[PDB]
């Protein structure tokens, strides 16, 4: 199973306090789109089939 | 270098041959009983209940006068109550898993018939010796 | 003309506690039973190596 | 007790004792230095000028 | 430039913040996940 | 089910009678000895003293030569300078409590002589048997 | 009051000195083995390891049919593969620390042959009292 988030996420440092930081989602660079996980059709064809007998 | 290797006497898995064959590897066992701030208190209980486990087993063997001897013969008579059987067919037949299971019920009263025995035993020799 | 603590961009101090004492007491390490501690009592004793003493 | 005809090797650089009681030391501050005052609230701008006394 | 079933899954939220120092604040501007974020009850 | 109950020779409830009657109920306060994050340290540290003073006692007796024995006599003379009395006051009419109290001084002696007494015999039989 | 003092066989101070010398203050340091929430926890910690090195040590020596005895002889032959050497410049000539240091090679298989020889002994004891 192939798992991906393809946002180029960014990570921006904001000080609460003393020694505080937080760590914030920024502009995303480039398109957005939906994070997304991919299996294999046949494989998990026969491994349903398998579990079925 | 010829292939040689280990070849030791370890674990439990001599349990499921006999008893006088098992009886060869009791001595591993008995090391083996010893092997060695929210998770180290944890595991420092554990070490320390199983020291106190072992001690007390030697306790226990110590008061039945058999300190130090992995076997020890007693004065206790066999009560044929218990289990009957024969000699022929416990030591070459049943496993010591087995024997456990049969025996569990009137394991305290052997224990008391022990304890009552070494005790009687200590106090005749000590009279006895005092006599010479 | 505005100041700020020297820490405040790294963490936030401890006050120490007035009535606790900084003043250095004599200490004593003692080795815990079945381990020994062995003094060196040669004079000449450079830090390293054998000593007979 | 002193050992006759007892010759000891002896290294002060690598021995345990010196690093053991650093961290000793070290952590008894920390314990001695966490039931006092949290000074978080003095992270505040002050309005400092100099001393002419 | 987001896709069609990316709509409103993100939420551009901007709020003041302490600082370093207390009596100051900052205003910063962050991202969050639409099931991170719920609305209270224009603005 | 005629009555009958458990009558099991318990605690110190025998330290009020006399020195022999009392040594019989060795053996049961013997086995007692063993009976069995900031409240669960401190019990486990009750548990490991009275482990550590369990077996402190367990190797002094080895180290005079008695170990797994709860009565074990020895070659060292009684000196009557401690307490003279005579043997049938002692055993028929004093209780432990009392023998403790006045034989309180003279203790640490009595173990040092009776550790260089089987440190002696130990050596002696070594040679002799290592003679043959 | 005469200018007395206490003049004990204390710690290894007594280490420099010969074999048989030395042998003399062995129980000294037996009885020394057992000497007595982020320090009381390292401390118990030391002290519960300390316990259980001394009574690993006592039931390896149990194992071999030597518990409760600073000195005992076994019936496993001296090889002199080891260290042939002589018993005069042993005992006499030789301390400890170097015996320990020479020696230090092939402890486990004496400690293994040391084992199978006390059970085998313990085995043909069982079996010739059974006869009897
Ligand atoms: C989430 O929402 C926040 C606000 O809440 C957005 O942050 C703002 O984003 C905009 C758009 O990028 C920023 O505006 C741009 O900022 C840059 C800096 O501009 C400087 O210069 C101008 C004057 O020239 C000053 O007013 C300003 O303060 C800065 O000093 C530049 O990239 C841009 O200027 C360029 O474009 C403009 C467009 O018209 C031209 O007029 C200019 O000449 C120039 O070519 C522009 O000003 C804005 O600053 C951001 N604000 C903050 C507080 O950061 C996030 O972008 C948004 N996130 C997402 C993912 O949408
Ligand atoms: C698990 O159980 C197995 C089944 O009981 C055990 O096998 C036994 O292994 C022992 C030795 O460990 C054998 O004892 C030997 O047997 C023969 C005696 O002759 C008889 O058996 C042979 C072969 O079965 C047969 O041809 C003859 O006619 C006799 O019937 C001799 O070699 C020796 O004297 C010795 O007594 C058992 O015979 C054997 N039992 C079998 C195969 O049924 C096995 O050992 C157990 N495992 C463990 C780990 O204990
Ligand atoms: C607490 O102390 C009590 C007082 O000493 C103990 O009572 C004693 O109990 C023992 C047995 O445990 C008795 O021993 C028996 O005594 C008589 C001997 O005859 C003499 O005594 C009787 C009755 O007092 C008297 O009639 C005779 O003339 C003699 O003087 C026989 O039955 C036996 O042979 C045996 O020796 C003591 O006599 C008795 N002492 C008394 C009553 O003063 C009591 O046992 C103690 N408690 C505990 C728990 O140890
Ligand atoms: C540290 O090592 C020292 C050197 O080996 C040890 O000194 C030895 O001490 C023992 C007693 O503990 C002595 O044994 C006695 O020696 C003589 C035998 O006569 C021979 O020696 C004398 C004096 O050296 C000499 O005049 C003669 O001609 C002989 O050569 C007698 O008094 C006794 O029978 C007994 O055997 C050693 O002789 C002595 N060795 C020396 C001085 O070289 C010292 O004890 C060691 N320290 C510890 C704490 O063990
Ligand atoms: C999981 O599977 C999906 C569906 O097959 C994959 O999405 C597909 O990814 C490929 C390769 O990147 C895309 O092809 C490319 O698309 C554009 C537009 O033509 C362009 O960059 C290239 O010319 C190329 O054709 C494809 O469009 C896209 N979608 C579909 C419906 O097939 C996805 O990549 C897989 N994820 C992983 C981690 O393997
Ligand atoms: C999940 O991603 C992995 C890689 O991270 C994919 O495995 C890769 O699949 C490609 C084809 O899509 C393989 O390339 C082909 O491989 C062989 C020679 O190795 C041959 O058929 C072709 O010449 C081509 O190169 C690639 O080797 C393979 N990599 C590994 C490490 O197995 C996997 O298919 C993805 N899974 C799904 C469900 O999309
Ligand atoms: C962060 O703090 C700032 C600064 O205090 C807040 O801005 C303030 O927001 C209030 C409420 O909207 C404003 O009051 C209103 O302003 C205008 C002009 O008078 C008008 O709509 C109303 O009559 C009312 O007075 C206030 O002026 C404004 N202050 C400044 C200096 O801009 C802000 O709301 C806080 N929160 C965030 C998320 O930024
Ligand atoms: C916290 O603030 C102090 C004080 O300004 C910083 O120390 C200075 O850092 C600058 C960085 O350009 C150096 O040029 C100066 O030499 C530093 N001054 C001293 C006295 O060391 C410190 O770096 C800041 N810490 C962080 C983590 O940003
Ligand atoms: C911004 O997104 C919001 C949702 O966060 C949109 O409001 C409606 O959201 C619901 C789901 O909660 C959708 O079914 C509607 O289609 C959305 N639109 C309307 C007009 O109701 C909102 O429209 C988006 N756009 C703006 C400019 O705020
Ligand atoms: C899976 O395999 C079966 C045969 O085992 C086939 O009939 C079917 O079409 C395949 N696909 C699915 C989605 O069931
Ligand atoms: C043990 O006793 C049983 C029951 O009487 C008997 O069948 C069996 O042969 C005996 N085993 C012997 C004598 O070895
Ligand atoms: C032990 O006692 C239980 C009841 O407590 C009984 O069911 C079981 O059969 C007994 N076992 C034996 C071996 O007598
Ligand atoms: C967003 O979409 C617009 C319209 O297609 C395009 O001009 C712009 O470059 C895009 N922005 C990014 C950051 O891709
Ligand atoms: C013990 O000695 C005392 C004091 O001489 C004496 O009175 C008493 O009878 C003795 N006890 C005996 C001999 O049982
Ligand atoms: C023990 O010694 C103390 C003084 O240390 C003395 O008062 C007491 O009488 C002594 N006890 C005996 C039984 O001699
Ligand atoms: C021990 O053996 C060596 C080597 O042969 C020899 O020189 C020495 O005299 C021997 N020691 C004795 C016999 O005491
Ligand atoms: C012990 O073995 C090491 C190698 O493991 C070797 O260097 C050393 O000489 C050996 N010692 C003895 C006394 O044989």
């Amino acid at each position: 199973i192939n798992c991906t988030r393809p946002n180029n996420n960014t990570r921006k440092s904001i000080r609460i306090g003393p020694g505080q930081a937080f760590y914030a989602t920024g502009d995303i660079i480039g398109d957005i789109r939906q994070a997304h996980c991919n299996v294999s059709k046949a494989t998990w064809n026969e491994t349903l089939g398998k579990v079925v007998k | 270098a010829v292939g040689i290797g280990a070849v030791f006497l370890g674990f439990l898995g001599a349990a499921g041959s006999t008893m006088g064959a098992a009886s060869m590897t009791l001595t591993v066992q008995a090391r083996n009983l010893l092997s060695g701030t929210v998770w180290g208190i944890k595991q420092l209980q554990a070490r320390v209940l199983a020291v106190e486990r072992y001690l007390r087993d030697q306790q226990l063997l110590g008061i039945w006068g058999c300190s130090g001897k992995l076997i020890c013969c007693t004065n206790v008579p066999w009560n044929s109550s218990w289990s009957n059987r024969n000699l022929s067919e416990i030591w070459d037949n049943m496993t010591w898993l087995q024997w456990d299971k049969e025996i569990s019920n009137y394991t305290q009263i052997i224990y008391g018939l022990l304890e009552e025995s070494q005790n009687q035993q200590e106090k005749n020799e000590q009279d006895l010796l005092a006599l010479d | 003309k505005e100041y700020r603590l020297i820490n405040c961009n790294t963490s936030a101090c401890t006050q120490a506690c007035p009535k606790v004492s900084f003043e250095p007491i004599p200490i004593h390490y003692c080795a815990p039973a079945g381990f020994a501690i062995l003094k060196c009592k040669d004079k000449k004793f450079n830090g390293t190596g054998p000593c007979p003493s | 007790i002193h050992l006759e005809n007892v010759t000891e090797e002896f290294n002060m650089w690598k021995n345990n004792m010196v690093e053991q009681m650093h961290t000793d030391i070290i952590s008894l501050w920390d314990q001695s230095l966490k039931p006092c005052v949290k000074l978080t609230p003095l992270c505040v701008t002050l309005q400092c000028t100099n001393v002419t006394n | 430039n987001i896709t069609d079933d990316m709509r409103g899954e993100l939420k551009n939220c901007s709020f003041n913040m302490t600082t370093e120092l207390r009596d100051k604040k900052q205003k910063v501007y962050s991202l969050f996940y639409r099931l991170d974020v719920v609305q209270i009850n224009s603005n």
